[PDB]
């Protein structure tokens, strides 16, 4: 049984050259193949046995096979192109999968948008307030969210998620969802949620009264 | 004035496989190399060390034709200095070679609808073969860890995976038929020359 | 062209038996080999098992031998995965595919292996029962942003689309996340100008099939 390596987390602007190499485990592996795995899709085999791409894909892929070291190669980067790519092997039965690289495009730098929403008064009523904070087209996704509920730090009660990279403009996205209750909710009285990017210089703090 | 039989090579009905290819000696005859760039039959012609035009100008000792069968993916190691299950198990060409490699495709003559399950190649071996040596064993390898007593179990395979050539496949994975052609200069007189030489 | 259409998986606790079908189309099926192989939610693919072409050659996976058996009808052209004895943890999208170059299994080597087309994904959820969603408003205040809460529902499968979906424009659509309650939470968003938020008007339309409901939620300003 193998642990394929694999170098993830890239990042290339628009037409460029990357290369990912997965270097198999004892009982050298001939014949990897390579997959791309778009986001609630399933995967496709994009190159077959280390080499020899299969038809339909737009021939900017390659790759070559050499014992216990493997390549692959992208030429001329796509916008439509951000996935996650596999390495799989098959000498064995027990087929083992690399890490996945997870591919996004380098852009110029976008600085995000902010917007803050209170907890609906019919959530009120079930007795749970939930506070949520919008990031909205930026970039890249290396971007920090603090809630400030009366400037106090509230650690382990918001949960943030992060949308994939967008086609058109590729920006990122994410919403942090502050979670309280009716008690701790009517006592204290301003909810903010600061941000802090790489296309910021100082902190931006959207904040509200209830 | 004896030609070299080479309608007896490429023409040839039944071709063997690939971890038991073929050779047929060729000796004191006359080339006529023109027959075989003068066509576009051949899909695959490149000539390793040799001239791309002193090809019926050329004098050797011998020459030998090995002759065999791949599909439509595994002809790029078919050459000198290549990593691959054929070009590992089945078929090693040296770093030196000197000689041209002919590919043509045969997905009509070598493939039929339900199944052609004739043509074999070595998947497993412990050992990747030296140049010109043609290994055609039948025991039964050891992948694993876990010794074997002849099993065909979990690492244990028979060493001979069969080719599947059915017509409505691929273009990689169609039958190729392909002749090397080795050209062989030992210190002595040639016996295989060209006809304007 | 060539389909592995999947349909079988559901919500089922854990210790029980579901088996999974792998319909296949166009190409023949009685040739080629058929894998197993799972997908948990934000991890990585993990191999599950496999058949030869009908040549009795299971070769399972471990920590599924004896759990999962493979089987296919060839002559029905389609490929099955019965399922006993459910470790909660197998929770994961399920994908069937194609094989032509293992050894012992399909005779002869035919065209690649693992061509995907995988679908149907499998929750091997908890006793807990599967609960519809509460979607609250995320009314805006003064680009302006306007939003819907879809919080406390189980399973994952929930969708939303922004008044009859021809409001496709500046609209994100968020992952959801688990909360302390395994319950998830899902947030989706449009950005629309503030000439617009008195003159048109604004739904989301949260759709949720395991629970079968479905809630057409206005956002209106504070
Ligand atoms: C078998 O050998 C014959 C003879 O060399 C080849 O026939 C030649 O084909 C070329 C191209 O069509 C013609 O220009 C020659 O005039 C033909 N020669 C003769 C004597 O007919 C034939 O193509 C070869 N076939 C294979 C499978 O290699």
């Amino acid at each position: 049984i193998q642990m394929t390596q694999s170098p993830s987390s890239l990042s290339a602007s628009v037409g460029d050259r990357v290369t990912i190499t997965c270097q198999t485990s004892q009982d050298i592996s001939n014949y990897l193949n390579w997959y791309q795995q778009k986001p609630g899709k399933a995967p496709k085999l994009l190159i077959y046995d280390a080499s020899n791409l299969e038809t339909g894909v737009p021939s900017r892929f390659s790759g070559s096979g050499s014992g216990t070291d493997f390549t692959f190669t992208i030429s001329s980067l796509q916008p439509e192109d951000i996935a996650t790519y596999y390495c799989q092997q098959y000498d064995n039965l027990p087929l083992t999968f690399g890490g996945g690289t997870k591919v996004d495009i380098k852009r110029t730098v976008a600085a995000p948008s902010v917007f803050i929403f209170p907890p609906s008064d019919e959530q009120l009523k079930s007795g749970t307030a939930s506070v949520v904070c919008l990031l909205n087209n930026f970039y890249p996704r290396e971007a920090k969210v603090q809630w400030k509920v009366d400037n106090a730090l509230q650690s382990g009660n918001s949960q943030e998620s992060v949308t994939e990279q967008d086609s058109k403009d590729s920006t990122y996205s994410l919403s942090s969802t502050l979670t309280l209750s009716k008690a701790d909710y009517e006592k204290h009285k301003v909810y903010a949620c600061e941000v802090t990017h790489q296309g910021l210089s100082s902190p931006v703090t959207k904040s509200f009264n209830r | 004035t004896n030609l070299c039989p080479f309608g007896e090579v490429f023409n040839a009905t039944r071709f063997a496989s690939v971890y038991a290819w073929n050779r047929k000696r060729i000796s004191n005859c006359v080339a006529d190399y023109s027959v075989l760039y003068n066509s576009a039959s051949f899909s695959t012609f490149k000539c390793y060390g040799v001239s791309p035009t002193k090809l019926n100008d050329l004098c050797f000792t011998n020459v030998y034709a090995d002759s065999f069968v791949i599909r439509g993916d595994e002809v790029r190691q078919i050459a000198p200095g290549q990593t691959g299950k054929i070009a590992d198990y089945n078929y090693k060409l040296p770093d030196d070679f000197t000689g041209c490699v002919i590919a043509w495709n045969s997905n009509n003559l070598d493939s039929k609808v339900g199944g052609n399950y004739n043509y074999l190649y070595r998947l497993f071996r412990k050992s990747n073969l030296k140049p010109f040596e043609r290994d055609i064993s039948t025991e039964i390898y050891q992948a694993g860890s876990t010794p074997c007593n002849g099993v065909e179990g979990f690492n244990c395979y028979f060493p001979l995976q069969s080719y599947g050539f059915q017509p409505t496949n691929g273009v990689g994975y169609q039958p190729y038929r392909v002749v090397v052609l080795s050209f062989e200069l030992l210190h002595a007189p040639a016996t295989v020359c060209g006809p304007g030489s | 062209e060539v389909q592995l259409v999947e349909s079988g998986g559901g919500v089922v606790q854990p210790g029980r038996s579901l088996r999974l079908s792998c319909a296949a189309s166009g190409f023949t099926f009685s040739s080629y080999a058929m894998h197993w192989v799972r997908q948990a939610p934000g991890k990585g693919l993990e191999w599950v098992a496999v058949l030869s072409y009908d040549g009795s050659n299971k070769y399972n996976a471990d920590s599924v031998k004896g759990r999962f058996t493979i089987s296919r009808d060839n002559s029905k052209n389609t490929l099955y995965l019965q399922m006993n004895s459910l470790r909660v943890e197998d929770t994961a999208m399920y994908y069937c595919a194609r094989d032509g170059v293992s050894v012992t299994m399909v005779r002869g080597v035919i065209g690649p292996l693992c061509d995907y087309w995988g679908q149907g994904t499998l929750v091997t959820v908890s006793s807990a029962s599967t609960k519809g969603p509460s979607v609250f408003p995320l009314a805006p205040s003064s680009t302006a942003a306007l939003g819907c809460l879809v919080k406390d529902y189980f399973p994952e499968p929930v969708t939303v689309s922004w008044n009859s979906g021809a409001l496709t424009s500046g609209v994100h659509t968020f992952p959801a996340v688990l909360q302390s309650s395994g319950l998830y939470s899902l947030s989706s968003v449009v950005t629309v100008p503030s000439s617009s938020l008195g003159t048109q008007t604004y739904i989301c339309n949260v759709n949720h099939k395991p629970s079968n409901t479905k809630v057409d939620k206005r956002v209106e300003p504070k």
